[PDB]
């Protein structure tokens, strides 16, 4: 007549380190590491992500006309582009500020655009119809759709002042452009005036830009530039436009409020109707763990990337069958 | 093992005991089987439970959009950045990688001071009324039927109800 | 006969958590958290900091006439100013690198405003009178106490030079501004030159300033802007102003030893004459302890911040009575 | 218990003794009373005390201004200094709190050993000439005074004194 | 000691031993000296290279140029860059510390263990062959040779073998 | 009739720290905590620093006379500024985004110099011998190496385009100038033309220079001012410059492949033969243990600084002999 105490075995192959021993067998364990996730680009804050196919996010403001054909929603809580995102600015020339203005569009929760300048009534006495084969659509010269191209009606560029007052109850996003011929010949033949100026103010800001004329290589077959700017205006403010010529003026504008702490994502993976709380760019992960080697990379409330291959932690014991 | 139990003095596990953690093997005259000491178990159970649920919780963050863009003349915020992400992720990885390695040990250690916890309190009962084997078996010096192996498992056992 | 081994229990319902059990009760503890704050901002380091109550920082350099009666000490730890922190620059315009000074001045040693350029003596030849709706004291027209409007003498302005050698052996910091007309018809009848330029320089400060003449909102109702700017003038060098018009003259000045690590702190909460080594927007706190769960932004020798609400370290045993 | 002692063999603890952490309950002809282990005590005590003073002074810091103003064309660098400032957030936070249920689980692990290494010191010397009742007393075979009980708390008991 | 045995009920430790870290000491008619028990101290030794590559090698190092240079206009971004590494150093210096205090105390809690773990497999082993004098120590009730005393020190050792 | 267990001892007197005790005296334990160095600048991953001797990285680049070497070395791990390195930019102004050019240029795996603009074949219609005594080599006025200076031929300053294709294969880094003059005088002396300007411009980079006149203080007896430029130019592509005036010409550039993630180390310490993977203003460091406090500032694969003056772990017993 015996009685023993002893513990409990099974067929259980999993394995956990510890500090003393490598690969010890047990029982029963857990993961604290997620290593999977859903291969999709989810909503984050029950909203979906922007998209901007074929272009980065200055071809979709300006409105380069690959961009035509793009569905964007009024809120977004974050901004995919994809390894095809190649249309931005189509005409060579530097955008100011970019990396700050991406990052501040990151998320917007009322985001419309409208008419700022009305190109019917707007410029009578300039040329609006001007385009190049620098911003082509279907293998055809076109211009930017949100921007136009102001150039001399007959033989004169009078000079034009208009005034936008922000009555929308939200930030104005306004967008603009500077010419920059390669010759004193060309600016005669666009503006006439060799002496030609742009100004833009605001109760905020403030700048003057005066055309530079310079020989330069050719960038899509021009050694013209076109400069790229923008400024958020405060609702009750007013902005406004004073040129001589090389203004590309504003036509269209958007009018949203910001959110803040999101950013842009650059995935191929599939946009879908999922809901997440961390996005990565390879897809969505569970949040439950405190740690994940999924991306380096994430947006959302997330567990911490490690370099870990393996995290097991042991619930039951050594498993001696 | 620290406790010198599992892996020790008793040898290897029972795989016929499949409802608990910790328990005994009794073998009288009306027969031997598995049974699983429920206090013992129950309470490991809470513990580990609570361990594994300390080390998932305690870990809250903000939501964070990871991802910063610099142009070419911004190269040394660009630089500061990747320090800053780099340095996270050494700081995380190392005390991730730690921490499972330190409460892998403890947990093991864990298992085996209940094992001998519960050992020695059955040894305590039994007196010299059992003789020990070593391998964590007693050997009764007097019959012991069910109920007498049960009052053993309840931790109610008679001692001066055996002079035989 | 009996001899028994046994340990304490007493009255205590200090309870800790452990990692395989929560809530347990123990004789004795001790707290690692600092969670409480006297509600009070106090001397860093020995010394008070710079209070600017109705001023922020531009408005108490620049000698807003609103700032007359904030106190300035020859030194500070640090820099409080609170939610009623309005009186800035009141003429509309930028102010460059503005965010940088603050920093700098953060924590100063040895700080004195002087007279840089005196009204009396200065400018023989041009009209020193100058003040405007925009900067108002005691409902009449006023302008910066630090600065001097120039302009035109009769019908003349002539082209001004000026000087100033730092021999104060400490830095010298120096403000001045550049005023822009909305019309030509303005810049006549203020400086009477249409081709009228500010030119400043020293040993690391070059550039030359235009006028730029352009229709703009009205700010305080001004169309009108003046833009300001600073540099730190090094022991031993010299500055030099030249304007035909426009210049907004340095008439008061500051020589100063800027410390470092400080910072600025917003906060409503009554400064005192206490001593901490840690300070808070809410209060000063006790810096013993690891950490705090007080706020996460704070100038001083600090506790760690973090989220918990409670940690406490057991001391003595598991109390069982 | 790891250890197995407090709460455990040795079911609750004395309010009556209030000079120490550990001790000792005697019963005699003379009198009852408490007495607390004056160098097992001491010994836990200055073992816990250094515990939370390396706890607390281990924490070397720099006066540090944490916050930092930028305007509305700087929005990624206030961003960075954000991540920056939450990361470290999220590392004290978490490290802090592990810390704290981890070592309070250690301490108590230390009182459980520390009852049971006297307990045990005390068994070894008394050895056959007293009885091991459970709950962590013993019964003398012999009879012991105040004197005798002293040699015992000591740890200078003399057995061969004492044949009965 | 957490266990007991190291500076515990075994008050000190052997110079005489020097080829392992946990041993016996016998003395017979033959002679007296010292020898080490092999399993144990290797197994120690293994455990203990393992905590220590542990520590070292889990962490994780980059190719990293920590410094940066800034302009006197970029002071801001200067002490953003500060409050990274410093916050770097409060980190890494606290946890380092905190990791060697602690480790430490679980190395030597380790071989306090691994003595006491020892000592009762001897025991277990003699059972009432021998007498259990204390400080470590086991006097045999019989005559215990040099090929005994081995069988012993090999875990061989033969109870119903000796009586008397 | 007797056996004993027992424990090792020895005459060991290393002690350690634990968290119940301190100065625990132990059998056997290790160092974690690199607290020695070699006193030496080495080779970092196999390959020497940049050694400037008496010049800077500006006045390296620019060529200033005292900077004459026996050549830039073909590439470099890091670079070496020491107490010596005094000679910069003999010509006071402003190196603009300098400290981005030296990061970016802190570890190259080739780098040539070469003549880009031939000073004999290249300027015609320009005159290109100005010196300066701020620029003196032997006590002789002299200027930079690897820039020009044009001035007017004559009574004439014609408008001058110079362009550079890049066949390198590579990046080549081009640097130039822009001279400020401090009157209208010394500009019509120089550039005759007061309405100079500079152009320069590639498929990349775009800007354009005035000279900004202005009364300044003598630096090196000299009120003039002259700032210092520098662009990447890829591959593949050109960099055309136009000027009308105050154009300091690039007369060689440099052709080179960056690394990446490297960074400059200031130190007298000799450069030796010695190989490390972590170099350190002090000295090279072991990169084996986990922790270092030799300094905190450090290039390489290298242990995390820590404040610790002492980490040992016990790896052995409690030594009791
Ligand atoms: C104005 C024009 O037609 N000029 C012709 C020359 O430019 C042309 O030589 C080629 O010109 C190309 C530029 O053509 C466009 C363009 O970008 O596609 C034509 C656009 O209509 C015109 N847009 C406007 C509003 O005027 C546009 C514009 O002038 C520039 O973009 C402004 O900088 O120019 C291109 O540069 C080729 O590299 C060049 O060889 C010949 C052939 O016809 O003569 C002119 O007719
Ligand atoms: C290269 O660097 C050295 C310094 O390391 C320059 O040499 C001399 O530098 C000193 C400044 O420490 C100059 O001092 C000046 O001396 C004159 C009188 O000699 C005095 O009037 C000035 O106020 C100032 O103290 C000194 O001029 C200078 N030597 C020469 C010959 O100019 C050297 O100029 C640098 N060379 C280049 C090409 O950068
Ligand atoms: C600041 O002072 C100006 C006059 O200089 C005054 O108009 C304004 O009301 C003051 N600030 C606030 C918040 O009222
Ligand atoms: C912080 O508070 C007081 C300062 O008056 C100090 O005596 C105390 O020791 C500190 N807090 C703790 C828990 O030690
Ligand atoms: C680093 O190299 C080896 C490996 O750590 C070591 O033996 C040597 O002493 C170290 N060098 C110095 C100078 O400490």
């Amino acid at each position: 007549d015996t009685i023993c105490i002893g513990y409990h075995a099974n067929n259980s192959t999993d394995t956990v380190d510890t500090v003393l021993e490598k690969n010890v067998t047990v029982t029963h364990s857990v993961n604290l590491l997620e290593d999977s996730h859903n291969g999709k680009l989810c909503k984050l804050k029950g909203i979906a992500p922007l998209q901007l196919g074929k272009c980065n996010i200055a071809g979709w403001l300006l409105g380069n006309p690959e961009c035509d054909l793009l569905l964007t929603a009024s809120s977004w809580s974050y901004i995919v582009e994809t390894s095809n995102s190649e249309n931005g600015t189509c005409y060579p020339g530097d955008f100011i500020d970019y990396e700050e203005l991406r990052e501040q569009l990151s998320s917007v929760s009322s985001f419309e655009k409208f008419e700022i300048f009305p190109k019917t009534s707007s410029w009578p006495n300039h040329e609006t119809t001007g385009v190049t084969a620098a911003c082509s659509y279907a293998g055809a010269s076109s211009f930017y759709r949100n921007l136009l191209w102001l150039t001399k009606k007959g033989s004169s560029y009078p000079k034009l002042s208009k005034s936008y007052v922000n009555n929308k109850g939200k930030e104005v996003l306004v967008l603009w452009g500077v010419h920059h011929p390669p010759t004193g010949t060309e600016q005669q033949s666009l503006y006439q005036n060799a002496d030609a100026y742009v100004s833009v103010g605001s109760s905020k800001y403030n700048r003057r830009f005066t055309p530079e004329i310079a020989a330069r290589p050719k960038v899509r077959g021009l050694a013209s530039r076109m400069n790229y700017y923008w400024t958020l205006l405060e609702p009750g403010d007013t902005i406004t436009f004073e040129a001589t010529g090389n203004l590309i003026a504003p036509w269209y504008a958007f009018a949203l409020n910001r959110g803040s702490g999101s950013g842009i994502i650059t995935s191929d993976a599939p946009v879908h109707d999922c809901n997440t709380k961390c996005q990565t760019p390879h897809g969505a992960i569970n949040s439950s763990l405190p740690f994940q080697n999924i991306h380096p990379v994430t947006i959302g409330e997330c567990p911490k990337y490690v370099r870990s291959t393996k995290l097991r932690m042991a619930t039951g014991l050594r498993n001696i069958p | 093992g620290l406790f010198g139990a599992i892996a020790g003095f008793i040898e290897g596990g029972w795989t016929g005991m499949i409802d608990g953690w910790y328990g005994y093997h009794h073998q009288n005259e009306q027969g031997s089987g598995y049974a699983a000491d429920q206090k013992s178990t129950q309470n490991a159970i809470d513990g580990i439970t609570n361990k594994v649920n300390s080390v998932i919780e305690k870990m809250n963050t903000q939501f964070t959009a990871v991802g910063k863009e610099f142009n070419n003349l911004e190269r040394r915020i660009e630089n500061l950045n990747k320090k800053v992400d780099d340095g996270f992720l050494d700081i995380w990885t190392y005390n991730a990688e730690l921490l499972v390695l330190l409460e892998n040990e403890r947990t093991l250690d864990f298992h085996d001071s209940n094992v001998r916890n519960l050992y020695e309190k059955v040894k305590s009962q039994l007196k010299n009324n059992a003789k020990e084997i070593g391998n964590g078996c007693f050997e009764f010096y007097h019959k012991c039927d069910d109920a007498c192996m049960e009052s053993v498992r309840n931790g109610t056992y008679d001692y001066p109800k055996y002079s035989e």
